[PDB]
């Protein structure tokens, strides 16, 4: 009686020391109920053949008001593959090139102009700067079924995957990549799954080992 | 007993069924309860959540009124909990929960039957059967949240105090792999640091979240207890 | 004597009749999806149930990935949605006379409405047992 | 393997030095921080390249137990194309 047992959010003054507590805290609040209400020895006999209660409180101080979260399940990686693409109408002189893209709009950018200044200096990346991207294409049926967007995800470089430390040969389009999606916007690049140069014939005719360029 | 000076307790049940569409029908029109029928329920509180248990007794074999609701598992019920207390002067309580689950039944007999039901808030028991995962581009979280969120004939969540998760995001990778979206719901909402308030309306029953990034007069205007 | 369909010596001896899960009436979609660029078809699918009558809900969805490997991605490990079935537990508190209380893959009939069950469920099977079999205050004291 | 040039197994007790962030020793310890680890040949390479690990590059590194450590990607170059995709398309190995 004569309370606020009624989750609010509000202040609840101190002034009796008849809690362990401390002499030296100020206003309270009520954070949980639990309530166990059973039925006694005595309303069971009779409506067998034709309450007890007991209840808890929390209450913790107003001046470490937090939010309470229960707990959740940390997510897990999904793979997805993609295309890349540079435009959508592409000429045959320059069917495969690559275009990098500046801040996840179709613009055009350089490796340069980012450049933290321990680069500028010559042309060589330390710790392969993220804001450059890749116009990836995925599958469609990945979007919401009320999406009237043409679906393309752009990713940071890992700039040594189609290299070593020497060579600079950048993901052109028309390739297929998988990519993992490692936690809430930050998807990765991680495997080629292509080519452009393959010896179709039977191992006997001939043996072929080429780069083609450009 | 043996209190002093409770005069009365007396504590009721409703129950409703709730179809393919997720509106309410009708079974007076509810299987209430009474002069307790009740062994045991439980219920424990949180700022953002209702749990427990529910035990209770019918009679008998059998009737049509009750195959619906107790005899089937994957349909989803309403129950609506009022406590009444009067000592002098009366104190209220009231609790509106939704509980099914898969894969379980418990009925027991010996023409008394035994049930057993449990409790969640009805965000969480609902969304916790619901696992899509899918891309979405330009759009912030309150345009995810209701995205997802179908059921305006039973409540209704009031995301219009907040101003930081109407931030809009390029790329947006919803992920439910191994796990539940109503764990997505609170852990993107950990990240952004925000509350959530489980509230009834005593008169009448409407459930409405709330979701505000600070502690305010706001809430406290809508939390003024319909008491004297 | 291996006789059937519960004849009344038997409701003699019980002392509960415990449910598990009966037949539901409605299950959650699980669309099938096979995250790809290069398969020229669909990729979201249904997965099929093997009864009818049974309605889904409302825009609710278990989207079931495919991780996808280097090799060409097959086709298409098509299990199907866990109807509910029906569990009956039934404590008696010796063997059971006139039944087949030993398991086999057969029928029983059902004409009594004894069962808690539902009206509508033809013939069973047996698919497990337990025996708790103890020592009483009688016959441990001349023992001891 | 003597025999011609070519390794089997790629050798352990053949070292590289690496440089660490001082931040990892402890706080009294005046020693300039290099720890060796054996080689994976076979980064910046096929099974017909020999382009060994030169200095002034940047790797990850696991310590997959005690006493055991590991190479495995590389984050530098030495041959980027500065210019803005449209003026170049550079396809380059710098060398030696």
């Amino acid at each position: 009686p004569f309370l606020d047992t009624e989750i609010t959010l509000s202040k609840l003054d101190n002034d009796q020391n008849y809690l362990l507590g401390a002499t030296d805290i100020k206003s309270l609040y009520i954070s949980q109920r639990k309530l166990l209400f059973k039925r006694s020895k005595y309303c069971s006999k009779q409506l067998y053949e034709n309450h007890d209660n007991s209840i808890t409180y929390k209450i913790k101080d107003y001046s470490n008001l937090t939010p309470e979260y229960p707990k959740y399940k940390s997510f897990s990686n999904f793979y997805i593959n993609g295309r890349i693409t540079i435009g959508e109408n592409v000429n045959n002189d320059s069917k495969k090139a690559y275009k990098f893209f500046k801040n996840h709009k179709p613009e055009e950018s350089s490796i340069a102009e980012f450049q933290e200044n321990g680069e500028k200096g010559t042309s060589a990346i330390l710790n392969s700067k993220a804001d450059i991207l890749y116009a990836i294409e995925i599958a469609k049926e990945m979007l919401s079924d009320k999406s009237s967007d043409k679906p393309i995800i752009y990713l940071p470089l890992k700039v040594n995957i189609n290299s070593a430390n020497n060579q600079f040969i950048p993901l052109r389009n028309d390739d297929i990549i998988l990519i993992e999606i490692q936690s809430f916007t930050k998807g990765e690049i991680i495997e080629l799954i292509s080519n452009s140069a393959i010896s179709t014939k039977k191992a006997q005719q001939q043996l072929l080992q080429r780069q083609l360029l450009g | 007993g043996y209190n002093n000076v409770l005069q009365k307790q007396e504590i009721t049940i409703n129950i409703k069924p709730i179809n393919k569409n997720f509106e309410l029908e009708d079974i007076h029109n509810s299987l209430t309860l009474k002069n307790p029928h009740i062994e045991k329920l439980e219920v424990c509180e949180n700022i953002y959540g209702i749990n427990g248990w529910l035990t209770f007794d019918l009679a008998y074999i059998n009737n049509h009124k009750d195959f619906n609701f107790l005899l089937s598992p994957n349909q989803p019920i309403l129950l609506d909990i009022q406590i009444n207390d009067s000592f002098h002067h009366k104190r209220t309580t009231r609790f509106i929960a939704i509980g099914f689950n898969s894969n379980s039944i418990d009925i027991h007999e010996n023409g008394v039957k035994k049930f057993k039901i449990q409790f969640h808030d009805p965000l969480k028991a609902l969304w916790t059967k619901h696992k899509p995962s899918y891309i979405a581009l330009n759009k912030s979280l309150d345009d995810i949240f209701k995205d997802n969120f179908f059921f305006d004939s039973l409540f209704s969540l009031d995301t219009n105090k907040s101003n930081n998760l109407k931030i809009r995001i390029p790329q947006a990778f919803i992920s439910t792999v191994n796990r539940n979206f109503y764990d997505f719901f609170i852990q993107q909402l950990e990240q952004n640091k925000c509350y959530l308030k489980y509230f009834c309306d005593k008169k009448s029953g409407k459930v409405s979240y709330h979701v505000v990034d600070q502690v305010d007069n706001d809430l406290q205007r809508n939390i003024v207890n319909s008491d004297e | 004597d291996l006789k059937d369909k519960l004849s009344p010596y038997d409701i003699s001896c019980f002392k509960k009749q415990i449910l598990i899960s009966n037949k539901s009436n409605f299950y959650v979609k699980e669309k099938n999806i096979c995250p790809d660029v290069t398969l020229n078809t669909q990729r979201k699918e249904d997965r099929k149930i093997s009864d009818t009558l049974v309605k889904p809900f409302s825009s609710i969805l278990k989207d079931n990935l495919q991780s996808v490997e280097y090799i060409q991605s097959n086709n298409d490990d098509k299990q199907e949605i866990i109807t509910t079935g029906f569990e009956i537990l039934l404590t008696s508190r010796n063997t059971l006379p006139f039944l087949d209380t030993e398991i086999t893959l057969s029928k029983l009939d059902n004409d009594q409405n004894y069962l808690l069950g539902a009206t509508d469920i033809k013939s069973l099977y047996i698919s497990q047992r337990k025996l708790l079999f103890k020592r009483s205050k009688y016959c441990s004291k001349q023992l001891y």
